[PDB]
RNA sequence: AGAUGGUAAGGGCCCACGGUGGAUGCCUCGGCACCCGAGCCGAUGAAGGACGUGGCUACCUGCGAUAAGCCAGGGGG
RNA sequence: CGUGAGGGAAAGGUGAAAAGAACCCCGGGAGGGGAGUGAAAUAGAGCCUGAAACCGUGGGCUUACAAGCAGUCACGGCCCC
RNA sequence: GCUGGGGCUAGGAGUGAAAAGCUAACCGAGCCCGGAGAUAGCUGGUUCUCCCCGAAAUGACUUUAGGGUCAGCCUCAGGCG
RNA sequence: GUGGAGCCUGGGAGUGAGGGCGCGAGCGAUAACGUCCGCGUCCGAGCGCGGGAACAACCGAGACCGCCAGCUAAGGCCCCC
RNA sequence: GGAUGACCCCAGGCGGUAGGGGAGCGUUCCCGAUGCCGAUGAAGGCCGACCCGCGAGGGCGGCUGGAGGUAAGGGAAGUGCGAAUGCCGGCAUGAGUAACGAUAAAGAGGGUGAGAAUCCCUCUCGCCGUAAGCCCAAGGGUUCCUACGCAAUGGUCGUCAG
């Protein structure tokens, strides 16, 4: 019996050109182009779900800071104040705290500076 | 010389904009005061014959 | 300048033709070939 | 550069172009009015303007100036006697152009007449 | 209500008659008389036929009123192209294609 | 003094609908394989053809100046 | 195609049935628009299905101080459910 | 001397006032078909997915050195422990 | 010392152009991103991740997937950052 | 752990080229099939932000389509393409660009026609004239003449034409 390309081919086209939707010129129109458009897209994802957690603690940090300056010490004061104290709010919740609950923060701020 | 060559085909987008200057300008054109025709100006009216009040042509 | 092909029915007729084939066991063999493959033409064809 | 030359060229050679002013000329003579290129028209009105002054001049030098172009001995004669007469007071314009609407189908060229004044 | 016309497989290349369409696409269709009228292109005597038997569709078939039409859309789309062969220098031969117009004309009525 | 919006000649992404093109599925008057049957024709001019042949007939098919056919037996209705 | 021996293609599908679109209208014609046929006419003969590259028309978002393997991650604006 | 028509000589063969020139637009050995799917230790190319492990570019010999045979190094199965 | 240790018998291989760096030599000129051996290492195959401006093999470190959580490594903490 | 493949718990491994091994997906065909799904719509096509699966895939839904498709479990292979200056086809880019084939050359008036720089007629102009005129022979094979045509052929046009 004979096994033709027949209908498997053209699905398999179907599914990585519908994957580059939005993508420029060939690259969503050509399912080469396409194809390795979407390897790189495949790494770049992998790769910034990695440093979408360092971005986000990296402005979580600096936001914290210049809320502290405020207060008359920095960053690194603060944080070893906070691990003196034993205080485990991480960053994400601090930096919130410093723009949403002010009081709040300036209550951590205090003990950070005693706890030393 | 040596047969020069596109090195790369143009993109969809850089061929259209190589042609944003390919739009044709319409006729311009008046009434003749004569038949009230549309015409293009400083042409003898090809509809009753008038140009400059008077009759030139047979239309 | 001169071309290669210089048409002459006589030339034709003497060196492709039908009695010219017939003459010598390979142009007999030509002949053959030409029916078992069913040409339609087992000879060129020329005018006079 | 052409920093003040006159006259066209009109895509023709020298003797070329020379008869192509006098068999318009002759035309022109002839039927009163002829369609042509509107340069071929601004072009003609000068050549042809000349040939009818010296015919308002009458005198044989003058007709055998002209037949220098026109070359057809009747033709001038009705240069002479019938349209020469027209222009005796009429000081210089003896030829009108007016461009018609309409250009050729096959090169799309704008046409214009070229007429004798009244 | 709508008329339409086509003109299919015309021996004329799309670009080119799109230059005219596009001319006339939104016109009024006394406009867009006009304007063919004097457009100095081959296309034009094709555009012009096809806005005209549109405009005959609509007053004739669809109860539309000639005073009111106006070009409602216009496009020009590729038909079959007529391959032909180019002899060249040594002995290569190119390959000419003589393109092909499917010219369409939709009229509507400008109302009030 | 400062600040921020509407421009699109044209371009880009997405959606709808067309054009072009002829993949895919279905289809089969054709192929392929094996097996069985069967197996020479020709001077009584073969094989293979040329040219003809129809009321109107390009080609194919059939036929041979008795030319899409003549005679007789058989089949069939 | 080749002087020749010889080389050697491409090219299938309307519909159950031609019922293969009378007649009118624009057009020189081609083509189309109505009428009509059909269960179906984007089955209309350039005819089953009709993918893709490719070309176009309409709409949404967007773009004329900006640096690029064209994506990806985050956030905000606008449009839709 | 040039030229028309009619002829003859061809593939390791012809013909050549000799250039390995010419023998139907590529001649240090014409073209077609066949042997034939020649041979190619060379270059290219080799098509769904997931999971476990995971090398070598060294030694010896080799008309061998950009190829091989054996060993080394990887892997799987059974067994020993 | 229980380890993707080790041994034995079999099945399947691939490899038999390496390269940088450190240390020990020879060749070279106490030259070469030079060449040739020895021990090790990495790249090769970790052109995945941090540092080194950028950069296979230097420093840090062996990436099963997810998290808008925490601690460190080298290197850093004046602004780009 | 419990009965042994149920699931659960504790722990450890899980970068990877040449390459070894394991488990799967899908395509064509055969048994299953005198069956079953199917015009209340087969296959194929186009969507899907829905479901299942690590994945390859499998469902389900809407549109298209108009007559086929075939389960559980097995069997057999022309069984999966992105590259081979691959093959066949289709369509792009260069681009409205080079070119439109001797620089002997054109102009006007009249006519025909839906349409004319290009067809017919007239006048003017220019080119060959040991030819670019005429007559034979090769070779070509109806190209000759006339009517009726302009889709293609004609390097543009065409009402004209080999
Ligand atoms: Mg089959
Ligand atoms: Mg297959
Ligand atoms: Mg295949
Ligand atoms: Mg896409
Ligand atoms: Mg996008
Ligand atoms: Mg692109
Ligand atoms: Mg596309
Ligand atoms: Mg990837
Ligand atoms: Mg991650
Ligand atoms: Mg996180
Ligand atoms: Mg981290
Ligand atoms: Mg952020
Ligand atoms: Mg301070
Ligand atoms: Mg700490
Ligand atoms: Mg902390
Ligand atoms: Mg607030
Ligand atoms: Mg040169
Ligand atoms: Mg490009
Ligand atoms: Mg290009
Ligand atoms: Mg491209
Ligand atoms: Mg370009
Ligand atoms: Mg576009
Ligand atoms: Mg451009
Ligand atoms: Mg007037
Ligand atoms: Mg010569
Ligand atoms: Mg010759
Ligand atoms: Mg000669
Ligand atoms: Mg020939
Ligand atoms: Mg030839
Ligand atoms: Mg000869
Ligand atoms: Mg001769
Ligand atoms: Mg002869
Ligand atoms: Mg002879
Ligand atoms: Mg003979
Ligand atoms: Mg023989
Ligand atoms: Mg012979
Ligand atoms: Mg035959
Ligand atoms: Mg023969
Ligand atoms: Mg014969
Ligand atoms: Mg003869
Ligand atoms: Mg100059
Ligand atoms: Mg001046
Ligand atoms: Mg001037
Ligand atoms: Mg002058
Ligand atoms: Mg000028
Ligand atoms: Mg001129
Ligand atoms: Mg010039
Ligand atoms: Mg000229
Ligand atoms: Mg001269
Ligand atoms: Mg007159
Ligand atoms: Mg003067
Ligand atoms: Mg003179
Ligand atoms: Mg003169
Ligand atoms: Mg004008
Ligand atoms: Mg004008
Ligand atoms: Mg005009
Ligand atoms: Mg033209
Ligand atoms: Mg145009
Ligand atoms: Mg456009
Ligand atoms: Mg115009
Ligand atoms: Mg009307
Ligand atoms: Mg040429
Ligand atoms: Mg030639
Ligand atoms: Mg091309
Ligand atoms: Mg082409
Ligand atoms: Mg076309
Ligand atoms: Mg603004
Ligand atoms: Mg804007
Ligand atoms: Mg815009
Ligand atoms: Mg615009
Ligand atoms: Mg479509
Ligand atoms: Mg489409
Ligand atoms: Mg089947
Ligand atoms: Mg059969
Ligand atoms: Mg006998
Ligand atoms: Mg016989
Ligand atoms: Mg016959
Ligand atoms: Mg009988
Ligand atoms: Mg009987
Ligand atoms: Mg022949
Ligand atoms: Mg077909
Ligand atoms: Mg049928
Ligand atoms: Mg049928
Ligand atoms: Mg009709
Ligand atoms: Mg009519
Ligand atoms: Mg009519
Ligand atoms: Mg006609
Ligand atoms: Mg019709
Ligand atoms: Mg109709
Ligand atoms: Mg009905
Ligand atoms: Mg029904
Ligand atoms: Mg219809
Ligand atoms: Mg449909
Ligand atoms: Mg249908
Ligand atoms: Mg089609
Ligand atoms: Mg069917
Ligand atoms: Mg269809
Ligand atoms: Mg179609
Ligand atoms: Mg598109
Ligand atoms: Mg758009
Ligand atoms: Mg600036
Ligand atoms: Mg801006
Ligand atoms: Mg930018
Ligand atoms: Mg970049
Ligand atoms: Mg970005
Ligand atoms: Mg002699
Ligand atoms: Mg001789
Ligand atoms: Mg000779
Ligand atoms: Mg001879
Ligand atoms: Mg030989
Ligand atoms: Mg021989
Ligand atoms: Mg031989
Ligand atoms: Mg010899
Ligand atoms: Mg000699
Ligand atoms: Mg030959
Ligand atoms: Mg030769
Ligand atoms: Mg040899
Ligand atoms: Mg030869
Ligand atoms: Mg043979
Ligand atoms: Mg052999
Ligand atoms: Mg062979
Ligand atoms: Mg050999
Ligand atoms: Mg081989
Ligand atoms: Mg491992
Ligand atoms: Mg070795
Ligand atoms: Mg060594
Ligand atoms: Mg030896
Ligand atoms: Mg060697
Ligand atoms: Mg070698
Ligand atoms: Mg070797
Ligand atoms: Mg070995
Ligand atoms: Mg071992
Ligand atoms: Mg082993
Ligand atoms: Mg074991
Ligand atoms: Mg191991
Ligand atoms: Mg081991
Ligand atoms: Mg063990
Ligand atoms: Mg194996
Ligand atoms: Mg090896
Ligand atoms: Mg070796
Ligand atoms: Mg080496
Ligand atoms: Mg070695
Ligand atoms: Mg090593
Ligand atoms: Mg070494
Ligand atoms: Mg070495
Ligand atoms: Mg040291
Ligand atoms: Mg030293
Ligand atoms: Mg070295
Ligand atoms: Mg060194
Ligand atoms: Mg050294
Ligand atoms: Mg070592
Ligand atoms: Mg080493
Ligand atoms: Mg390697
Ligand atoms: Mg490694
Ligand atoms: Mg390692
Ligand atoms: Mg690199
Ligand atoms: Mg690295
Ligand atoms: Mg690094
Ligand atoms: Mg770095
Ligand atoms: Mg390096
Ligand atoms: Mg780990
Ligand atoms: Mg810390
Ligand atoms: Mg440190
Ligand atoms: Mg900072
Ligand atoms: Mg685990
Ligand atoms: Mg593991
Ligand atoms: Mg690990
Ligand atoms: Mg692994
Ligand atoms: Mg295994
Ligand atoms: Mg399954
Ligand atoms: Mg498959
Ligand atoms: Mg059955
Ligand atoms: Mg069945
Ligand atoms: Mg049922
Ligand atoms: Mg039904
Ligand atoms: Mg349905
Ligand atoms: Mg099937
Ligand atoms: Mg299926
Ligand atoms: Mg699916
Ligand atoms: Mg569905
Ligand atoms: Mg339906
Ligand atoms: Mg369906
Ligand atoms: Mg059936
Ligand atoms: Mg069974
Ligand atoms: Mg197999
Ligand atoms: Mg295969
Ligand atoms: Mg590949
Ligand atoms: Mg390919
Ligand atoms: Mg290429
Ligand atoms: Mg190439
Ligand atoms: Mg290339
Ligand atoms: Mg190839
Ligand atoms: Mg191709
Ligand atoms: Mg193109
Ligand atoms: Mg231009
Ligand atoms: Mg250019
Ligand atoms: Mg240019
Ligand atoms: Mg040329
Ligand atoms: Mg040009
Ligand atoms: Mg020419
Ligand atoms: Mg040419
Ligand atoms: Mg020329
Ligand atoms: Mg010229
Ligand atoms: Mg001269
Ligand atoms: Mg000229
Ligand atoms: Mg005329
Ligand atoms: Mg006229
Ligand atoms: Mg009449
Ligand atoms: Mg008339
Ligand atoms: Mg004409
Ligand atoms: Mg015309
Ligand atoms: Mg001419
Ligand atoms: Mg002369
Ligand atoms: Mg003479
Ligand atoms: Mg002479
Ligand atoms: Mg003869
Ligand atoms: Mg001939
Ligand atoms: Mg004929
Ligand atoms: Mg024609
Ligand atoms: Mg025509
Ligand atoms: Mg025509
Ligand atoms: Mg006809
Ligand atoms: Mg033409
Ligand atoms: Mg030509
Ligand atoms: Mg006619
Ligand atoms: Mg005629
Ligand atoms: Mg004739
Ligand atoms: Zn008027």
């Amino acid at each position: 019996p004979r096994a033709k390309t027949g209908v498997v081919r053209r699905r398999k086209h179907k599914k990585i050109l519908k994957l580059a939707k939005g993508y420029w010129g060939l690259r969503s129109k050509s399912f080469r182009k396409a194809r390795e458009t979407l390897f790189a897209a495949g790494n770049y994802a992998y790769a910034h779900r990695k440093r979408r957690k360092r971005d986000f603690r990296r402005l979580w940090i600096v936001r914290i800071n210049a809320a502290c300056r405020q207060h008359g010490l920095n960053y690194s004061t603060f944080i070893h104040g906070l691990k003196k104290a034993g205080i485990e709010v991480d960053r994400k919740n601090l930096a919130d705290l410093a723009v949403r609950e002010p009081q709040v923060f300036a209550e951590l701020v205090e003990r950070a500076k005693a706890a030393q | 010389a040596k047969h020069p060559v596109p090195k790369k085909k143009t993109s969809k987008a850089r061929r259209d904009a190589r042609r944003s200057h390919h739009a044709l300008t319409p006729p311009t054109l008046v009434p003749c005061p004569e038949c009230k025709a549309m015409k293009p100006p400083h042409t003898v009216c090809p509809e009753c014959g008038y140009y400059a009040g008077r009759k030139v042509l047979e239309v | 300048m001169k071309r290669t092909w210089q048409p002459n029915r006589r030339k034709r007729a003497k060196t492709h033709g039908f009695r010219a084939r017939m003459r010598t066991p390979g142009g007999r063999k030509v002949l053959k070939r030409r029916r078992q493959k069913g040409r339609w033409r087992l000879t060129p064809a020329v005018r006079k | 550069m052409r920093h003040l030359k006159s006259g066209r060229k009109l895509n023709r050679h020298s003797s070329h172009r020379l008869a192509l002013y006098r068999n318009q000329a002759k035309s022109l003579l002839t039927h009163g009015r002829i369609t042509t290129t509107v340069p071929k028209a601004k072009e003609l009105r000068g050549f042809v303007d000349h040939l009818i002054h010296l015919a308002k001049r009458g005198d044989l030098h003058a007709r055998r100036l002209v037949l220098r172009d026109l070359q057809d001995v009747k033709l001038v004669r009705k240069l002479f006697d019938e349209i020469a007469p027209r222009y005796r007071d009429r000081q210089g314009g003896y030829t009108r152009v007016l461009k018609l609407a309409e250009r050729r189908r096959g090169d799309g060229a704008p046409l214009a007449l070229v007429e004798l004044v009244e | 209500m709508e008329a339409k016309a086509i003109a299919r497989y015309v021996r004329i290349s799309p670009r080119k008659v799109r230059l005219v369409v596009d001319l006339i696409r939104g016109k009024s269709l006394e406009e867009a008389r006009n304007i063919l009228r004097y457009t100095n292109k081959r296309g034009a005597y094709f555009v012009a036929k096809v806005l005209e038997s549109a405009a005959a569709n609509a007053v004739n078939n669809h109860d539309m009123l000639e005073d009111r039409l106006y070009v409602k859309a216009a496009y020009v789309d590729e038909g079959p192209a007529l391959k032909r062969v180019l002899p060249r220098a040594r002995g290569r031969a190119d390959i000419i294609k003589k393109r092909t117009s499917h010219i369409t004309v939709i009229l509507g009525e400008k109302h009030g």
